[PDB]
RNA sequence: CGGAUUGGGGUCUGCAACCCGACCCCAUGAAGCCGGAAUCGCUAGUAAUCGCGGAUCAGCCAUGCCGCGGUGAAUACGUU
RNA sequence: CGCGGGGUGGAGCAGCCUGGUAGCUCGUCGGGCUCAUAACCCGAAGGUCGUCGGUUCAAAUCCGGCCCCCGCAACCA
RNA sequence: CGCGGGGUGGAGCAGCCUGGUAGCUCGUCGGGCUCAUAACCCGAAGGUCGUCGGUUCAAAUCCGGCCCCCGCAACCA
RNA sequence: UCCUAAAAGGUAACGGAGGCGCCCAAAGGUCCCCUCAGGCGGGACGGAAAUCCGCCGGAGAGCGCAAGGGUAGAAGGGGGCCUGACUGCGAGGCCUGCAAGCCGAGCAGGGGCGAAAGCCGGGCCUAGUGAACCGGUGGUCCCGUGUGGAAGGGCCAUCGA
RNA sequence: UCCCCCGUGCCCAUAGCGGCGUGGAACCACCCGUUCCCAUUCCGAACACGGAAGUGAAACGCGCCAGCGCCGAUGGUACUGGGCGGGCGACCGCCUGGGAGAGUAGGUCGGUGCGGGGG
C-alpha cells in the first residue's frame, strides 16, 4: 500500500524547503521521516490481564499494525509493582503504516482534541526528535464511543536523521505539524 | 560480534572464512596458527555469472577442486556472524556435496 | 525430597532429587538401564 | 483498505484504515 | 567475642612454570576465576583447573586485552 | 568519621610521606620526631593558637587522625580492645606538617606555633616559607 | 428532582448599595437517594399541606411576626 | 513408618452407624420492646460438607486413593 | 561490666516468631440525656514502633553498634 | 570468604570482619539470538524510581544465596529442541601423615542438541555436610549346613546422624 | 618490484575518543522491493532473499590536527638479599650488590603477516 498523501508531502513539498531553510549537499543529508513509536504505562493493566488485550487490540487498530507488549523490570514497592511481571505496552510502525497513522495523527485526531491548541515546540529531545503526550485514546477515527471501558491515554514519538530541533521543527512544520506556537 | 569464530579457532585445522559481500560471496580456506590462505575460491570478484545463491554453489564446488587437489578435507567450517540459511548455505553445501 | 526413578516393565533405580511442594508431582524423564538401552523412567 | 474519513465539515481523504466508511469530523478542513 | 574463624588452605595458583617438562594430564594451574587462560593443548574443568592435552613443555604468552594464555609445546 | 570499627597498630617507619612542605599559609609547623598524634592533641594546640592571638586569620590543620585508638579497660585477654578511649590519631613521622598560619603577622606566627608545639608531644621545628614548591 | 455557589450583563429605592439592598436574564448546577444517639408539635375543620394581607417601611437582606381563607387526616385500649 | 478418628457457615458440633432431613449455639444486620445493657421474641446472608474419585436413582453419608490436623504404642545405626 | 528479656498514640499493653495491611483498654475532643456533674449513649482525632547504620522490591517485624529499662550472675582463694 | 601471612605454598592467638547445614526440571544440556548500571535530554496517568525515544555510557550492573576471584571476544538477558542431574571406564596429575577431598583427556555402549566442526558424565567457580558398625526397602550371574527347597546371608542400588 | 582496495590474523591504546578533510569507475556499505527461503514476543529496523536505479549522507578505508586519553626517559630518591656500627626506647647511619613509584624532558592520533581483486 505504497501510496499516500503525506508521502509525497515529504517528496514534493517539504523536501526542497528543507533546502531552502538551511540548504544541503546530499540526499541522504535531508531529514527523513523514518521511525515512529507508541507507549502506554500500563500499572493498569497490572491486576487485570483483560484489561490488557483491550489496550492493546484497541492500540492494534489506531495504529494499524500489530501490538506488543513490554513489562518493567526494576520494582515499584510503593505501586504493589516488582519482578516486571506486571506490563507495559510499546509499538513501534514504519514505513506506510507509519505514513497512514501520521495522517490520521494530525487530520483526525489532533483535530478534535480536548480544547485543542497545538502541539508545544518545547517537546524536542534536544536534538532531531520530538515526544507528545495524549489522553483520551478515543480521538481516533476507528474507536467508537460505545466502545471504551476507559479513557487510557499514552504517549508515543518520532525518530528522524534530523541533528537540531530547528531543522526538526522546520520538518515537522512542512510535514504538517500544528505546533502551538 | 564473532563469538563462533573463537569457537572453531580452538577445535582444528583450516578453517573456512565464508565472508559474502550484499551480492558477492567470498570464500577463503585460512589455517590459524599462522595466518595463511589456502584456496581462495572468490565469487563476483572471480568468473562465474550473476545468482548469489546458485553461484555460492559453483564457488563451494570451486573449493572442492582445488581443496582436494592440496589434499585438504578437514571442513572446518567459519560462518562469519551470517545465518546458515541462504547463499552461506550453498556455500558449505555444495562445497561438502562434492 | 528425595526422589528415587524406577524403570518401564523392569526393576531398575536412579538417584533423583523431586521439589516437595514446588511445581513439582511427576517425573517422566527419560533415561538409560544396562539391560538394553534407553526406556522412560518414571518417579515411583 | 481506502479509509474514507466522512467527517462533518466538508473533507473525505482516502487514507488507509479499517472500515472505508469512518464517520468523523471537525478534521483539518473546517 | 566472635571472629576466630577461616577455611583452611586451598592452596591454588601456579602449579607448572615454562620451561618445564610434562606428561598428558598434568594440572599446569589452579585458578580461582580466570586469571589464566587455556590455550594451545591446555583445557579446563568445572574449577576452572588449567591441565595439559599433550606432552612437552609449559609456556605462557601475556596478551592484555586478551588475557594470560598459557599453552604447551608438543615435543618427542 | 565513618568507615569501619577497629584498626591495627602499625609500625611507624621512615619518616617518608610522613612529612610534605608548606602548601598554604605562610609559616608552618614540622614534627622531628615519629608517633601518633591525638585528637585531644590536634584541638589543644588548635585552641591554644587561636585563643593566642584573637581574631586571628586562617589556621591550616594539615593533618588529621583516623586511626581508631585501641585499649582494653583494666582487665586481661578476651579478645580484641574496645579501643575508641582516647578516640583516634594521625600516622606522624618527622617532616610532617602539622600546622600552618596565614593572613596574620609573624610575630604572632612564632609565638604561637611555639605554644602549640607545647601541645604537642614530639620535639618540633617552625619553618618559614622560602620559595620551595614545584616549577621552572 | 434539587437550587447552593459563581462568572458576565442589566433594573429600581436612595446623595450613595466595595464593605452591606432587593431583583431580573444568560451561563454555572454544590451537598443531599430521607438522616447517628436524641428530640419536637397536634385530639377535628385539628395535624398535615396551599395561597393571601397588614403593621415594619425610601427600599430591603422576611424563610421572621400578626391575621385570613382553600383543601383536608390518623388514632385515642387504658392510666402501669 | 504401622494403627484409627475426624475435618461440616466468621467457629465448633448433631447429621455418618442403618444415605431420601444443612439443623444447633453464639456472633452479625434489620424489626419488636426497654430508662439501659441484657434476657427474650421475628426474619436474613454465609458450608463444592478437606480433596479427587467410584458404586447408586440420589453420596456429608458406604467405599479407594490423595492433603492436612489430632490421638496411639513403638522405633532411632 | 557477663547472660537473658524489653523501648509502639498522653497512661498501660498486643502485634516482631510466620517481612507487605498498628490492635485493645483508659484518657482526650465533639454531640446527646440531666437544672447541672459523673455514670450511660452517639461520632472523631491521636504513634517518630528508643536510636544510627545495614538487609530487602519493601522493615514495628530481619542483622549489627550505641543509648535507656527490667531480671539473673558476680565463686575458690 | 577475606585480612592478619612478612610478593611461591604454608603459617598462630579467647586476632580483625562476614557466611553455610540450602535452593533450581528450569536457575540444567545443546542450538540460535541478545547486551549493563547510571547520567542527560524528551515525553499521557507515573514523574527521585514503572513504560517508551535519542545521544553518551567497557564494565562501577547482572551472574539464586557471604565474600573473593573471574566475567559482556559471557559465566549475563530470551526463544526453539531436549533430559549427559547417562552406564561400564579412566592415561595422567593437584592436594596430603592416614584416611578424605579435587581436575580430567580419551575408550566403549547408548542417547540429546547442531548442517557440521563440536559440545553435554548438572548448575561461573571456591561452603550447602558425616569413616565404620547396626538395620531398612528394591533388585541379582552368587551362598544355602547330607539332598531339592525355604529361612538367613553376600553382591549392585538406595534409606535412617 | 611498487600502489589503492577486499578478506583475515598477529602486536594489544605510541592503533582510543574527538574536531577537520577525503575516496566511490573498482571494492564496500547504504539503497529498491518483500513473490519465494526465512524473521522481529511490534516493526524486513535485526536476521533473510531477489537485484536495477541513486549517493558517499550514515558506516568504513586514508590523511591531518594533540585538547582528552595513552606511552615514558634521564637524573636523584624511597625501599631493600648481604656485611657492619650508634641510641633508654621510638629510631637513626655507613660499606657492598640491587633499585621502584610519583613528578620532568619527551613520544604517539599506528605498525604488521598471508591470500584475493584492480593499474
Ligand atoms: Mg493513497
Ligand atoms: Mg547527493
Ligand atoms: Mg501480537
Ligand atoms: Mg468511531
Ligand atoms: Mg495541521
Ligand atoms: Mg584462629
Ligand atoms: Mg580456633
Ligand atoms: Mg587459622
Ligand atoms: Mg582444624
Ligand atoms: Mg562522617
Ligand atoms: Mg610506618
Ligand atoms: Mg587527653
Ligand atoms: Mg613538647
Ligand atoms: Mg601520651
Ligand atoms: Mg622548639
Ligand atoms: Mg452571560
Ligand atoms: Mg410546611
Ligand atoms: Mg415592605
Ligand atoms: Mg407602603
Ligand atoms: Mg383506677
Ligand atoms: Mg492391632
Ligand atoms: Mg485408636
Ligand atoms: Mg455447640
Ligand atoms: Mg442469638
Ligand atoms: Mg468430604
Ligand atoms: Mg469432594
Ligand atoms: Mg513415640
Ligand atoms: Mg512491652
Ligand atoms: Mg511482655
Ligand atoms: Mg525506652
Ligand atoms: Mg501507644
Ligand atoms: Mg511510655
Ligand atoms: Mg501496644
Ligand atoms: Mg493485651
Ligand atoms: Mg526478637
Ligand atoms: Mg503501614
Ligand atoms: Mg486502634
Ligand atoms: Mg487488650
Ligand atoms: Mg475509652
Ligand atoms: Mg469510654
Ligand atoms: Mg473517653
Ligand atoms: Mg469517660
Ligand atoms: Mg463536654
Ligand atoms: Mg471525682
Ligand atoms: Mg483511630
Ligand atoms: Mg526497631
Ligand atoms: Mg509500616
Ligand atoms: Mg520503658
Ligand atoms: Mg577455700
Ligand atoms: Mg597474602
Ligand atoms: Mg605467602
Ligand atoms: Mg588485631
Ligand atoms: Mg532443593
Ligand atoms: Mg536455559
Ligand atoms: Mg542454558
Ligand atoms: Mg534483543
Ligand atoms: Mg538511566
Ligand atoms: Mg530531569
Ligand atoms: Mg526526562
Ligand atoms: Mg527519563
Ligand atoms: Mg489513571
Ligand atoms: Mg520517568
Ligand atoms: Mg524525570
Ligand atoms: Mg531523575
Ligand atoms: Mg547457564
Ligand atoms: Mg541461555
Ligand atoms: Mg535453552
Ligand atoms: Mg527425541
Ligand atoms: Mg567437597
Ligand atoms: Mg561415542
Ligand atoms: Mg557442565
Ligand atoms: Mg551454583
Ligand atoms: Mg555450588
Ligand atoms: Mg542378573
Ligand atoms: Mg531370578
Ligand atoms: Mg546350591
Ligand atoms: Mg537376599
Ligand atoms: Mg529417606
Ligand atoms: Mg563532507
Ligand atoms: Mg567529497
Ligand atoms: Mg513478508
Ligand atoms: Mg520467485
Ligand atoms: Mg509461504
Ligand atoms: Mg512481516
Ligand atoms: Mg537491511
Ligand atoms: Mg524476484
Ligand atoms: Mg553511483
Ligand atoms: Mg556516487
Ligand atoms: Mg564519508
Ligand atoms: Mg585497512
Ligand atoms: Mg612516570
Ligand atoms: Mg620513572
Ligand atoms: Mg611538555
Ligand atoms: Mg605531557
Ligand atoms: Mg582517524
Ligand atoms: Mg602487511
Ligand atoms: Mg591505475
Ligand atoms: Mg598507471
Amino acid at each position: 500500500p505504497l501510496d499516500l498523501a503525506l508521502k509525497r508531502k515529504y517528496y514534493e513539498e517539504v523536501r526542497p524547503e528543507l533546502i531552502r531553510r538551511f540548504g544541503y549537499q546530499n540526499v541522504w543529508e535531508v531529514p527523513r521521516l523514518e521511525k515512529v513509536v507508541i507507549n502506554q504505562g500500563l500499572g493498569e493493566a497490572k491486576e487485570d490481564a483483560r484489561i490488557l488485550e483491550k489496550a492493546a487490540q484497541e492500540l492494534a487498530l489506531i495504529t494499524g499494525q500489530k501490538p506488543a507488549v513490554t513489562r518493567a523490570k526494576k520494582s515499584i514497592s510503593n505501586f504493589k509493582l516488582r519482578k516486571g511481571m506486571p506490563i507495559g505496552l510499546r509499538v513501534t510502525l514504519r514505513r506506510d503504516r507509519m505514513w497512514i497513522f501520521l495522517e490520521k495523527l494530525l487530520n483526525v485526531a489532533l483535530p478534535r482534541i480536548r480544547d485543542f491548541r497545538g502541539l508545544n515546540p518545547n517537546s524536542f529531545d534536544g536534538r532531531g526528535n520530538y515526544n507528545l503526550g495524549l489522553r483520551e485514546q478515543l480521538i481516533f477515527p476507528e474507536i467508537t464511543y460505545d466502545m471504551v471501558d476507559a479513557l487510557r491515554g499514552m504517549d508515543i514519538a518520532v525518530v528522524t536523521t534530523a541533528e537540531t530541533d530547528e531543522e526538526a521543527r522546520a520538518l515537522l512544520e512542512l510535514l504538517g505539524f500544528p505546533f502551538r506556537k | 560480534k564473532f563469538r563462533v569464530r573463537n569457537r572453531i579457532k580452538r577445535t582444528g585445522r583450516l578453517r573456512l572464512s565464508v565472508f559474502r559481500s550484499l551480492k558477492h560471496i567470498y570464500a577463503q580456506i585460512i589455517d590459524d596458527e599462522k595466518g595463511v590462505t589456502l584456496v581462495s575460491a572468490s565469487s563476483l570478484a572471480l568468473k562465474l555469472k550473476g545468482n548469489k545463491t546458485e553461484v555460492a554453489r559453483q564457488v563451494g564446488r570451486a573449493l572442492a577442486e582445488k581443496a582436494l587437489a592440496l589434499g585438504i578435507k578437514q571442513v572446518a567450517f567459519d560462518r562469519g556472524p551470517y545465518k546458515y540459511h541462504g547463499r552461506v548455505k550453498a556455500l558449505a553445501e555444495g562445497a561438502r556435496e562434492g | 525430597l528425595l526422589l528415587e526413578c524406577t524403570e518401564c516393565k523392569r526393576r531398575n533405580y536412579a538417584t533423583e532429587k523431586n521439589k516437595r511442594n514446588t511445581p513439582n508431582k511427576l517425573e517422566l524423564r527419560k533415561y538409560c538401564p544396562w539391560c538394553r538401552k534407553h526406556t522412560v523412567h518414571r518417579e515411583v | 483498505v481506502p479509509a474514507r474519513i466522512i467527517c462533518g465539515c466538508g473533507n473525505v481523504i482516502e487514507t488507509y484504515s479499517t472500515k472505508p466508511e469512518i464517520y468523523v469530523e471537525v478534521c483539518s478542513k473546517c | 567475642t566472635k571472629n576466630g574463624r577461616d577455611s583452611q588452605a586451598k592452596r591454588l595458583g601456579v602449579k607448572r612454570y615454562e620451561g618445564q617438562v610434562v606428561r598428558a594430564g598434568n594440572i599446569l594451574v589452579r585458578q580461582r576465576g580466570t586469571r589464566f587462560k587455556p590455550g594451545k593443548n591446555v583445557g579446563m574443568g568445572r574449577d576452572f583447573t588449567l591441565f595439559a592435552l599433550v606432552d612437552g613443555v609449559v609456556e605462557f604468552q601475556d596478551r592484555g586485552r586478551l588475557g594470560r594464555y598459557v599453552h604447551v609445546r608438543p615435543l618427542a | 568519621r565513618m568507615k569501619y570499627r577497629k584498626q591495627q597498630r602499625g609500625r611507624l617507619k621512615g619518616a617518608t610521606k610522613g612529612g610534605d612542605y608548606v602548601a598554604f599559609g605562610d609559616f608552618g609547623l614540622v614534627a622531628l620526631e615519629p608517633a601518633w598524634i591525638t585528637a585531644q592533641q590536634i584541638e589543644a594546640a588548635r585552641v591554644a593558637m587561636v585563643r593566642h592571638f584573637r581574631r586571628g586569620g586562617k589556621i591550616f590543620i594539615r593533618i588529621f587522625p583516623d586511626k581508631p585508638y585501641t585499649k582494653k579497660p583494666l582487665e586481661v585477654r578476651m579478645g580484641k580492645g574496645k579501643g575508641n578511649v582516647e578516640g583516634y590519631v594521625a600516622v606522624v613521622k618527622p617532616g610532617r606538617v602539622m600546622f600552618e598560619v596565614a593572613g596574620v603577622t609573624e610575630e604572632q606566627a612564632m609565638e604561637a606555633l611555639r605554644i602549640a608545639g607545647h601541645k604537642l608531644p614530639i620535639k618540633t621545628k617552625i619553618v618559614r616559607r622560602d620559595a620551595y614548591d614545584e616549577a621552572q
